[PDB]
């Protein structure tokens, strides 16, 4: 179990403090070849004549589309979605109106929540953006999922093993571990953190003596919340494919200003963006789901940082097509 | 000056190089080359590291840092100020530390004594030099290596450790923190037992040999013996860094993910997954 | 060159030595026996050892301990053997993760853990009158139990003391393999980063002290053995060339020199000082200092740095900024 | 408020770094240092012309006098005045007291230099049960070589000259720790024994190699009084012997070595 040199290094700290990337060349190019399946933009049409509101009969989101640019936003969202399913994964055939078959409500909310992201999680995803490709990668269920329990493998494009599967309580401490970067933190970082905005981050004290009142007995979090932050901070780490020095000076992991790098603010907001996704989009979606689709808990699969990022510190490698479909945003 | 028993050792003789020339002693201090060379090297780099120092902010000892150059000037010369003193500052550590080292062979040679201790020393100096020198060679940058400050020195250690992830999962390290703690219990048994014989009480009989190995075959069932102790712990401190040394070596060079994911390997051996 | 020094050249075998203590030579169990390639490194024989009272209960109760992990253990696992076997390193019995504060928590939430740190404390307590104990019948010093009590003080300070000074029995050390070690980096990040704790200090200053304390002073020996080093105990008593030898090296080295007894004193303490330090920095954690980095910052020793990357501003502070 | 704030900007983490400081340096300078003065004080000097005083600080760094009770009697009391009556065949090579001493005569058995020995008792070491703890397995009967391992008696011993000086005819062996430590050997062409202590021998199947001493410095090996007994300071004396072969075997021994 090794990999030999060269290691690719890069700084992200004054130097002597070795913070920064440390990372092994054939790994990055196997990861940047994947992304590099990320469909070209189809080419650009004119747009001629009625906005699709008049000429369609249920257009909800687009509406705004004239006919030709509407017809290329459904063929891109077929590319990056359903490919193999072609058109009909979501149409009646012989209908394109019906909402008969879920993916078609489940595609037009993920239109809705696809354009917030890009008009309104600005912060994160900038001018990069988000398509659908990001997440989905050429299938309708997309390959990083989570339920609001551990499940193993990461990929769901892979077949479990028996003790991989959920149901196999011996597998649960793997199953945990496989998602916390191999530790053995007795915690899920997902549904403590990611699935809501419930549980605080941050575990460390900001003055150096003990406030009188928040430090004995009941009044005090619990050693276990510390593991927990380490827990999620790993989790983010093997989501990313980098380290902790990626954005914390390990001096003072609890600093920000001269402590911190640019993308611990920019990960500051993806955790924010991640539980406005799971609260307000995803996990309503376990209302329109088949069964086949839901945890052992009835919830819709959800997203945490692995969904897009998939092992990269800028998803697809900071890929974008943010100005070639704008209909997906930003919406003015 | 002399110890009451020390004239009759201060014999010329034993050096590696130089004989009569600095065959001598400073007060208690042996002198000969290596001395000579020491503290030449210890003058340089204490001049550099106040040079620098001064060059720099702070003058509080806790907060003073003479660091590496950016990874960007690789493994060549930086300026001074932004590694080059560090640079110079670690070529006079380098000299000092050897110069100790074959100083004290020559003092070894003049007593008709092994040679062991200056050997024992080249461990320590070895473990600095996988620090300061291989690993940053095999990473390809000296800004890889350490600063020179109290404190600094150990925000280095910190986040070299949590690019790993948890260092404390690298096998290397394990190894090395498990000699770092029997060494250290050992040094209070062989300590404490040297001592529980010489100093038994208010006023029993000093006590033998034979005690000492009663005293471990009941206790734990094994003694290790009075010569052989000493070969232990000489054993166990040294493997402290040679075992270490290649948790460092590793981390980067051989390994870029963090250290448990390493114990993959056992985990996903695919007969129990 | 001294083979002597690497190991026994020929080997002595001889009628079995024993030393009678002021009590239990009946309770020595066992027949010496002797090993060949051990006797090569050390000392061939292996055995015999006292049972003994002290010794019988710290056996039991240590048992008992281990008997509650590995079965906590062996739930986590479902009761599966292989798995069991497969995943030992990861599995656990942890203290509380609720704040039950200082109540007593329930089996399946610390309930165990506290089981199994009784026990523990029952066992390292009956083995440290054991270690004591074979001292005094063998009519020697107890130098070695003092420093022994002071391991066990500072396990006491990380598993029970501290814990029950800030009030929560969550802050106490979980058993299992991995588990353990996950806590060292929690403990550190709840309490502003180890590094700048001064007695985390003093207890490495010591421990890498002990590292070069055992090897100059093994090494010495050994340099030495050539005129009998190695029979410290007369050495004291009847100063010799060995010792003579061995205190010139180093007053030669380094300017001053100790005795052949005083050295394993200077050793002692060391040895000592890891553990009495390592409890004080233990007991003033949670109770004093909140913050060990801001502590050191409040008080002038931390050092600082130019950003290298811009500086990076608390989101969460900004005007406008989610919760 | 906060635990631990003691006053303005005084809090108790911090008096307590003052106190481990001083905790720390009291036993250092105040205990183990003078432990440390045990033995070799106090340090001999040239002679003042006139001089009066009980030197106050040779006073204050030492201990105050510890007797260790010997197991089989007597007693020893440490620090105590310990000089070197016995006579030194050195000489002043420069005039400083840097200077190192040379060699007047044989040193080897002059005993100078790496062929010094301390004075220790001239007594047996014994066992704890008071029999004389090292003796030659002629005397130690239960005694005997591990199966397995050369026994020496028979084999040839050969100087640092390649030159066959002598023969082993026995071992000694030390009882209390059941581990041998000299082997005694007929030396060549004179009627005597010599021990030599196993550290200078280099064990072979076939001969013992000893490269301390050339053939020729084996005859004035140190003699024993004994012949099944050996007294500590005998033993200092042996041992010291052939280290000095290490220094001084031959002329270009001491010489710089490269
Ligand atoms: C978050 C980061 C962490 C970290 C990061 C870390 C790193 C990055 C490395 C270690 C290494 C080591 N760590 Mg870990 N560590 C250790 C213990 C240890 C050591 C046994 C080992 C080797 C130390 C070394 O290189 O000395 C170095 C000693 C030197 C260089 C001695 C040089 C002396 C020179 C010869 C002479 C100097 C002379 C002076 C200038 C003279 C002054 C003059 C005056 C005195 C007169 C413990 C016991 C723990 C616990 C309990 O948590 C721990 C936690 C952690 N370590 C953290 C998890 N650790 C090292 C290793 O071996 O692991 C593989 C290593 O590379
Ligand atoms: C890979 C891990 C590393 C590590 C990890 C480590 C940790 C984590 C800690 C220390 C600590 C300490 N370290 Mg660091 N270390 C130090 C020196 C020091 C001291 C400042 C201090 C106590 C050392 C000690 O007592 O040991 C035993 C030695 C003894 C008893 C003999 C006395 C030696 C003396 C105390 C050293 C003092 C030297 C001066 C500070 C240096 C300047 C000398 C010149 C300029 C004249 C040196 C000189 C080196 C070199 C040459 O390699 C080194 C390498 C390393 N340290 C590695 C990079 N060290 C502790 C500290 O408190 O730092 C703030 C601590 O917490
Ligand atoms: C990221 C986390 C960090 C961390 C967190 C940490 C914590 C939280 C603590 C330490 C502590 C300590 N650390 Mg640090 N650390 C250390 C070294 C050390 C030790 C000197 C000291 C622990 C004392 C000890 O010997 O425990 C090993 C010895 C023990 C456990 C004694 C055992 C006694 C017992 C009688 C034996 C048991 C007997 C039986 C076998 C029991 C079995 C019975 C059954 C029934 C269970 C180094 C050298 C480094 C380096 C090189 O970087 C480092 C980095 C860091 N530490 C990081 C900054 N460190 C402790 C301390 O000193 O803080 C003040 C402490 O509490
Ligand atoms: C596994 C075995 C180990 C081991 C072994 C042995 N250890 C030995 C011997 C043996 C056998 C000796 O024979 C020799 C000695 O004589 O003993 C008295 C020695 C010695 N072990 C010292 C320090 C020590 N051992 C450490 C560790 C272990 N030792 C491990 C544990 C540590 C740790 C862990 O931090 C320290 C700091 C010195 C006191 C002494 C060298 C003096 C010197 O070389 O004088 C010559 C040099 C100087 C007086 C100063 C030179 C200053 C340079 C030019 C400028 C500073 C350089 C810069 C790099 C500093 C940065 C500081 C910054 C990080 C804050
Ligand atoms: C700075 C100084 C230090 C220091 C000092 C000292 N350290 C000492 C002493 C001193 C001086 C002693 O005198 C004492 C001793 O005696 O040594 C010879 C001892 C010790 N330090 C041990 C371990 C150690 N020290 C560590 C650390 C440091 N130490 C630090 C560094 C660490 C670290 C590194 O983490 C470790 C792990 C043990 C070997 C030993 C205690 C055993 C015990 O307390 O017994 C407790 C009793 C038991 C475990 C009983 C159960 C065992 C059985 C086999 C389980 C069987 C199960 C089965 C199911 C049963 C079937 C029954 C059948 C009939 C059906
Ligand atoms: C003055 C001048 C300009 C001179 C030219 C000559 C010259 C080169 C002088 C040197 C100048 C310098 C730079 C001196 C500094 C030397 C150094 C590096 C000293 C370090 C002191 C330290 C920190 C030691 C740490 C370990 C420690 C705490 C030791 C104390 C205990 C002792 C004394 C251990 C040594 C020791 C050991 C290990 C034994 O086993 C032993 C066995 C039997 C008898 C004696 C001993 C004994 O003395
Ligand atoms: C594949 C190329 C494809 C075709 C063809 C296509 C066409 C299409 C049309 C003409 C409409 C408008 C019909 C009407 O008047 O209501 C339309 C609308 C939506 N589509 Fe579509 N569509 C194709 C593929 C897909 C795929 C693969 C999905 C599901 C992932 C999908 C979904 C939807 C949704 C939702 C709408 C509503 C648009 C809105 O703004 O509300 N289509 N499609
Ligand atoms: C981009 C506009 C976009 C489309 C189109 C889209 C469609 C879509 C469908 C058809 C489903 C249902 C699939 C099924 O068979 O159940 C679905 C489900 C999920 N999506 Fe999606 N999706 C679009 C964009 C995005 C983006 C940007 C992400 C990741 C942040 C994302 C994620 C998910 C997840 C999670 C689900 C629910 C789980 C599931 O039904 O498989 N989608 N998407
Ligand atoms: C690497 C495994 C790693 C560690 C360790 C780590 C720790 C950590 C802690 C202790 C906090 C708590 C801060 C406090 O108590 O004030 C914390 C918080 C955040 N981190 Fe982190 N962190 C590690 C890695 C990473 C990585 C790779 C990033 C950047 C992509 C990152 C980011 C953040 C952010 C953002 C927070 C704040 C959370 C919030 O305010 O809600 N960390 N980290
Ligand atoms: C999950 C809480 C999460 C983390 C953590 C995270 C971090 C992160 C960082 C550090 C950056 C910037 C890296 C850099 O500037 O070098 C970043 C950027 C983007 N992210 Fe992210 N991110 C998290 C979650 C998510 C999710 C779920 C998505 C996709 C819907 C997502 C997307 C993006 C995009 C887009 C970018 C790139 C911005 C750019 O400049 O290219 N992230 N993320
Ligand atoms: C108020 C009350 C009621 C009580 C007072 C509180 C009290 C005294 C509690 C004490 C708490 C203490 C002592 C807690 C300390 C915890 C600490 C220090 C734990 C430290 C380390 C734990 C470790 C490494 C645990 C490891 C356990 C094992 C590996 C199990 C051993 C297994 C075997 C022997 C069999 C191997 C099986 C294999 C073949 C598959
Ligand atoms: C003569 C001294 N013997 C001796 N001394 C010591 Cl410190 N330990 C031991 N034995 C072990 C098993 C223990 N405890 C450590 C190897 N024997
Ligand atoms: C608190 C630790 C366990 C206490 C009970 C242990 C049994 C005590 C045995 C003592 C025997 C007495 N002796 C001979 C050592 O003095
Ligand atoms: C980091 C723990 C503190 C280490 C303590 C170091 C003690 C060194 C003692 C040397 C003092 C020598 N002398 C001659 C001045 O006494
Ligand atoms: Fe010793």
């Amino acid at each position: 179990c090794f990999e030999p040199p060269p290691a690719t290094t890069t700084q992200t700290g004054f130097r002597g403090l070795s913070m920064g990337e440390v990372l092994h060349p054939a790994t990055v190019k196997a990861k940047k070849e994947r992304d590099a399946q990320y469909p070209p933009a189809l080419a650009a049409v004119k747009a001629e004549g009625p906005p699709v509101s008049q000429v369609y009969k249920n257009v909800k989101v687009l509406g705004n589309l004239t006919e030709a640019e509407f017809l290329r936003t459904m063929t891109a969202i077929t590319e990056w979605v359903s490919p193999q399913e072609g058109c009909t994964y979501c149409h009646d055939e012989n209908n394109l109106a019906s909402e008969a078959k879920y993916p078609y409500v489940v595609a037009r909310r993920m239109l809705e929540m696809t354009r917030a992201i890009n008009t309104n999680w600005t912060q994160h995803v900038a001018q990069t953006g988000v398509t659908c490709y990001t997440c989905h990668r050429g299938t309708p269920l997309p390959p990083y999922v989570r339920y609001l329990e551990p499940t193993l493998p990461l990929n769901n494009r892979e077949t479990p093993t028996h003790v991989e599967r959920v149901e196999t309580r011996s597998g649960y401490v793997v199953r945990l571990a496989k998602y916390t970067a191999y530790s053995a933190l007795n915690y899920d970082p997902f549904t403590m953190f990611l699935a809501n905005d419930k549980r605080q981050v941050r575990v460390v004290p900001q003055t150096a003596l003990p406030l009188v009142g928040v430090s004995r007995g009941k009044e005090r979090r619990p050693l276990s919340d510390a593991y927990a932050t380490f827990a999620l901070m790993m989790s983010i780490s093997d989501s990313l494919g980098t380290n902790c020095t990626f954005c914390h000076n390990a001096q003072t992991f609890e600093s920000w200003g001269k402590k911190s790098t640019p993308q611990r603010a920019i990960a500051w907001w993806g955790i924010r963006m991640v539980r406005d996704l799971n609260m307000n989009y995803l996990a309503p979606l376990n209302a329109s789901l088949p069964a086949s689709r839901l945890g052992r808990q009835g919830e819709a699969p959800q997203a945490d940082c692995r969904t897009c990022h998939q092992g990269v510190t800028k998803p697809l490698f900071g890929a974008s097509r943010l100005k070639d479909y704008p209909e997906l945003g930003p919406i003015k | 000056a002399l110890l009451s028993f020390e004239r009759k050792y201060r014999v010329r003789g034993g050096t590696l190089i130089g004989g009569d020339l600095f065959d001598f002693w400073v007060g208690p201090y042996f002198v000969g080359f290596f001395g000579v060379s020491a503290i030449f090297f210890i003058f340089l780099g204490v001049s550099l590291i106040g040079y620098a120092a001064s060059q720099g902010p702070t003058w509080d000892p806790f907060a003073i840092s003479i660091n590496p150059p950016d990874l960007k000037y690789g493994l060549g010369a930086a300026p001074l100020l932004e590694g080059g003193f560090w640079q110079a500052i670690t070529v006079c550590a380098l000299g000092a530390f050897i110069s100790w080292m074959l100083r004290e062979v020559e003092i070894s040679r003049k007593l008709g004594i092994g040679w062991h201790v200056p050997l024992a020393f080249c461990v320590p100096i070895f473990m600095f030099c996988v620090l300061q020198v291989f690993r940053p060679l095999l990473l390809g940058s000296w800004g890889h290596a350490f600063p020179y400050g109290i404190l600094s020195h150990l925000d280095w250690v910190n986040n070299f450790g949590y690019q790993y992830l948890n260092w404390h999962y690298n096998p290397g390290h394990m190894s090395s923190v498990s000699f770092l703690f029997v060494n250290a219990m050992a040094l209070g048994l062989h300590g404490g037992l040297i001592l529980s014989v010489a100093n038994p009480g208010d006023g029993d009989k000093v006590k033998t040999a034979e005690h000492e190995n009663q005293y471990f075959r009941d206790v734990v069932g094994y003694s290790i013996g009075a010569l052989s102790i000493h070969r232990l712990g000489l054993f166990l401190a040294s493997n402290i860094f040679l075992t270490g040394a290649f948790g460092t070596i590793a981390s980067g060079p051989f390994w870029t993910r963090g250290w448990p994911e390493w114990w993959g390997w056992w985990l996903d051996i695919p007969f129990w997954s | 060159a001294d083979y002597q020094t690497i190991y026994t050249q020929i080997q002595a075998r001889g009628p079995h030595i024993t030393v009678s203590g002021e009590w239990g030579d009946n309770d020595r169990v066992g027949k010496p026996f002797y090993s060949y390639w051990l006797g090569k490194i050390g000392d061939a024989q292996i055995g015999p050892i006292y049972l003994g009272a002290s010794g019988i209960a710290a056996f039991a109760f240590g048992s008992t301990a281990i008997l509650i992990i590995l079965f906590n253990m062996a739930a986590e696992v479902h009761f599966d053997p292989l798995q069991f076997f497969r995943q030992f390193f990861w599995l656990g019995l942890y203290p509380p993760k609720a704040q039950y504060g200082m109540g007593i928590p329930p089996l399946h939430d610390g309930g165990w853990w506290l089981m199994a740190g009784l026990f523990m404390t029952l066992s390292l307590g009956s083995w440290w009158i054991r270690v004591y104990s074979r001292a005094r019948a063998l009519g020697l010093g107890t130098h070695i139990a003092w420093n022994f009590a002071a391991a066990i003080f500072f396990v006491l300070c990380i598993g029970c003391i501290h814990p029950t000074l800030v009030g929560s029995w969550s802050e106490g050390v979980p058993f299992g393999i991995w588990p353990h070690i996950d806590w060292l980096t929690a403990f550190s990040i709840r309490y502003g980063n180890f590094y700048y704790c001064p007695w985390h200090g003093f207890s490495i200053g010591f421990a890498y002290g002990c590292g070069l304390l055992f090897a100059a002073h093994g090494a010495t020996i050994l340099a030495v053995a050539r005129f009998g080093g190695d029979r410290e105990i007369e050495q004291i008593t009847d100063r010799g060339t060995a010792v003579e030898r061995a205190a010139l090296f180093w007053r030669w080295t380094i300017g001053f020199n100790a005795t052949i007894e005083s050295v394993h004193r200077w050793g002692w303490f060391f040895s000592l000082m890891v553990m009495v330090s390592a409890s004080v920095g233990i007991l003033l954690t949670g109770t004093f200092v909140d913050n060990w980095y801001l502590w050191c910052v409040k008080h002038g020793a931390a050092p600082d740095y130019p950003a290298y990357l811009p500086a990076t501003p608390d989101p969460a502070s900004l005007p406008g900024a989610p919760k | 408020m906060y635990h631990g704030a003691l006053a303005q900007h005084l809090d108790i983490a911090q008096l307590v770094w003052y106190a481990q400081w001083l905790v720390i340096w009291t036993v250092v300078l105040l205990y183990l240092r003078r432990e440390d003065r045990r033995e070799g004080y106090p340090l001999v000097e040239p002679l003042g012309l006139v001089k009066l005083a009980p030197e106050d600080g040779q006073v204050y760094e030492l201990p105050y006098p510890k007797t260790f009770v010997l197991p089989h009697g007597g007693t020893v009391t440490v620090p105590r005045r310990r000089p070197e009556t016995r006579e030194l065949k050195l000489a002043q090579t420069d005039g400083f007291e840097g200077a190192p001493l040379q060699p007047t005569g044989n040193p080897l058995v002059d005993a100078v230099g790496p062929a010094s020995y301390a004075e220790r008792a001239e007594v047996v070491d014994a066992t704890v049960d008071g029999k004389a703890k090292i003796v030659p397995l002629r005397v130690a009967t239960d005694f005997s070589i591990a199966e397995g391992d050369v026994d020496p008696r028979g084999l040839p011993v050969v100087a640092a000259d390649g030159v066959e000086a002598g023969t082993v005819t026995d071992l000694w062996v030390d009882r209390s720790e059941h581990y041998f430590r000299y082997l005694e050997l007929s030396v060549a062409g004179s009627a005597r024994t010599a021990l030599i202590p196993l550290g200078f021998c280099d064990v072979k199947k076939d001969k013992i190699v000893v490269t301390s001493i050339l053939s020729e410095q084996f005859a004035n090996v140190p003699r024993l009084q004994s012949r099944d007994q050996i007294t500590l300071r005998e033993e200092d004396k042996v041992s010291a012997y052939y280290a000095g072969g290490l220094l001084y075997a031959t002329p270009e021994r001491a010489e710089s070595l490269l």
